[PDB]
RNA sequence: GGAGACGACGGCGGGGGCCCCGGGCAGAGUUCUCUUUUCUUCUUAACGGUCUAUCACCCUGGAAACAGUUUGUCUGGAGAUAGGGUUUAAUGGCCGGAAGAGCCCGACACUUCUGUCGGGUCCGGUGCGCUCUCGACGUCCCUUGAAAAUCCGCGGGAGGGAAUAAUUCUCACGCCAGGUCGUACUCAUAACCGCAGCAGGUCCCCAAGGUGAACAGCCUCUGGUUGAUAGAACAAUGUAGAUAAGGGAAGUCGGCAAAAUAGAUCCGUAACUUCGGGAAAAGGAUUGGCUCUAAGGGUUGGGCACGUGCGUGCGGUUAACAACCAACUUAGAACUGGUACGGACAGGGGGAAUCUGACUGUCUAAUUAAAACAUAGCAUUGCG
RNA sequence: GAAGCCAGAGGAAACUCUGGUGGAGGCUCGCAGCGGUUCUGACGUGCAAAUCGAUCGUCAAAUCUGAGCAUGGGGGCGAAA
């Protein structure tokens, strides 16, 4: 796993052939919001601040890279 | 009815001993049509089979005793069983006093209180063995400073 | 000057006259200590109803729920309810007073 | 109690009796009938 | 000169405040990026293409 | 050329885990009285990123009034101290992994099928502790404590290399692939060997709390057992464990056996001696409980004048002062119970001599452990 | 409590005395382990074709121990019985 801590490489890492997918992962106790993207060898997450331009950089991630958000249970 | 299945598989289900497992008496035949680890879980989850909490150890005598032994009780001749170096080692005591009168030579050095000449004596006195402890160090420290005081008003 | 509040919640036993609300205020009068004293409440710590068989203690020292609820098993035991009622805390500082859960027979 | 050898079964782990829970209620001097402890108690 | 305790004690209370402002400054360095995010996708776009 | 790749032992320092202490939320037990109580959960992997961590190395400079410095006396004109740097080394801090997991608690639903939803999972402290590991030292040797597969660095400069662009880049990302067995269970008072489900034998890790010097003995927690034909009675003689008035070895081949001694603090300790020992020689005084007193530590922190939280130029060693934090030993005193105070447990009887082998060590597995054997030392013989 | 080391007091120096430090030894008390001294011991068609209890020797090394390998009966191995 590794984070990135540059929106212009997240970006890039995203457009990337071999992203399979995304997830968004809200932590309200430390109000901070978790971009994480599978790759082939790494998954890579960034970090930033639970805001509005937190959520829309949703929109400029690409459209046909399958983002979802991560629910509070994890079902088997 | 034999329930040795059942109690092997609740005391794997609930990560305890079997000695830990209460299987409910009144419910045996239902117990024992339990087979598989998902109706064991079941059983725990509808509270017919349960895990005991564990035996009580307390620790409260212990710190009594240690709050006494604080404050100076039950430390007499009559309580020492071990030689006075295995109870407290002389090298220990040593070493901590040698530590201590260092580090006092080390920050009067620092902070300009003794010269360089005098922390080498000084130094060389503790490790002969004349201070005793911080206290014995800083006495012999402010009569040497002291006579070097007299020896500039008379010079 | 910090201030803490909670709520002890006997409304249903209250209302079923097993628990009695005064007796309980009372002895949380004369049970609560304060720097390891007995009637040494003051301005500190005050007790009192605000109906529907709820006990309402505003705090101003550090003192906490698990003494509260220490103290409510102690007036349970004392009232021979202790192998009946049961103190759960539903919320942060509202610690209520409930039943076991009863089988029929 | 037997605390020296092994631990109490917690009373929320236990089902109480209803039959047990009236009579000491009763003993108590409580109207259990004022109250209805019938409708409370799960089967 | 040979320094003492409290001058050493200073030195390393300013590198820790020298880091600390560094990881601030990155931190907002990170949040401009993030303000700035849909440009940073349209330059990405224009160098692939 | 380096790695692989290396003894034993001693103390010291760093780190993980365990143990211990305080607060907080939640749950449980106690509750005649007392107990803001006693107990339980409160966790964070590999793999990575980043910032740091003894040794050592580099730069300035030139040290006697020698200095630096470890518990342990080593280092320095072959360049110390000081000041500033560079680096080997993480089981350290933070971040990704990762809270979404695991754990704890609560509220509903539930013939089963099945569950669903909330709340929390936090902050500190300590050490001659235990265990593993790392580091720097030191001691011992007529003893100096593997090899190879394998991997890397360097010397050399053969080749191969550009603007039709080239690239034979140990950088990042991306593509493809990874065969064969073995894997249950026991490892022992019933899974092995002893003819057996035999009180025998059979190689290893991990190892909690109290007492205490202590993986001693005794009690407890987790986890395991409650398995070894049973019931009744209490004769003789037994086996095992005990006591006994007065005398105290009169017993017996022979003090065999038992009893007595025993921990720790303090006083004191002969002949002989290879000077190292003898020695805990001998012979004495003490030890409970409670309430106090004293001593033994750590961390942080100095006034001006300018430029502006750092740089100089000064000035002062009573910080010999304040604030905060912390643990276990040692000594002294009063009071108090007593038939006992190392109250169980644990735990030398001692002395005067003789013979004998120098000592440590070894052997007759299943009747002899010894003046037997070996040993270091000494002497002889043979061999260029 | 051996060398080495520090301090103090002497001595012209060599050295001498006192207090510390240090941690040597086929040293010593003693737990495990290893061994096997004693007892009118237990057992004596035994739990056992050598076992059991108490006691005892040794316990940082000429200590204890596994696996792999070597030595084979005119032999081997033997701190030697």
């Amino acid at each position: 796993p590794q984070e990135v801590s540059d929106i212009k490489k997240f970006i890039e890492i995203c457009r990337r052939k071999d992203a399979s997918s995304a997830r968004i992962k809200k932590n309200p106790k430390t109000q901070q919001i978790k971009f994480k993207v599978r790759c082939q060898r790494f998954l890579y997450t960034l970090v930033l601040k639970d805001s509005d331009k937190a959520e829309k950089l949703k929109q400029s991630l690409p459209p046909n890279l399958q983002i979802k958000d991560v629910p509070k249970r994890n079902k088997r | 009815v034999n329930l040795r299945t059942q109690k092997r598989l609740a005391a794997s289900v609930l990560g305890c001993g079997e000695g830990k497992v209460w299987l409910d008496p009144n419910e045996v035949s239902e117990i024992s049509n339990a087979n598989s680890r998902q109706s064991i879980r079941k059983l725990v989850a509808d509270g017919l089979i349960i895990k005991k909490p564990v035996t009580m150890h307390s620790r409260s005598r212990a710190r009594e005793l240690n709050l006494a032994r604080r404050i100076g009780r039950h430390r007499g001749f009559g309580k020492r069983k071990g030689t006075a170096d295995a109870r407290m080692p002389q090298q220990v005591l040593w070493m901590r006093r040698q530590r201590v009168l260092r580090r006092l030579l080390v920050k009067y050095r620092a902070s300009g209180k003794i010269d360089k000449h005098l922390y080498h004596e000084l130094y060389h006195l503790a490790k002969g063995n004349t201070f005793k402890h911080k206290r014995a160090l800083v006495e012999h420290i402010h009569r040497a400073k002291a006579e070097k005081a007299r020896e500039r008003q008379i010079k | 000057k910090v201030t803490k509040k909670f709520i002890i919640n006997a409304s249903q036993p209250a209302s079923d006259k097993i628990f009695d609300v005064s007796a309980f205020e009372k002895f949380l009068n004369e049970r609560i200590k304060v720097d390891g004293r007995v009637g040494n409440l003051g301005d500190v710590i005050k007790i009192s109803q605000i109906g529907d068989g709820k006990v309402e203690i505003i705090a101003h020292n550090d003192l906490s729920g698990r003494y509260l609820k220490y103290l409510t098993k102690k007036f349970l035991k004392k009232m021979q309810l202790r192998d009946w009622l049961r103190v759960v805390a539903t919320s942060k500082g509202v610690y209520e007073l409930k039943f076991y859960n009863i089988v029929n027979d | 109690k037997s605390l020296k050898n092994r631990a109490i079964i917690p009373r929320k782990a236990v089902k109480k009796p209803l039959s047990q829970l009236e009579d000491h209620l009763d003993q108590l001097g409580v109207d259990t009938e004022a109250i209805g402890l019938r409708a409370r108690a799960q089967t | 000169r040979r320094k003492t305790k409290a001058e050493r004690n200073r030195i390393k209370r300013r590198k820790e405040e020298e880091r600390k402002r560094k990881h601030e400054e990155a931190m907002k360095r990170k949040q401009q990026q993030l303000e700035q995010a849909k440009k940073i996708a349209a330059e990405v776009e224009e160098r692939e293409r």
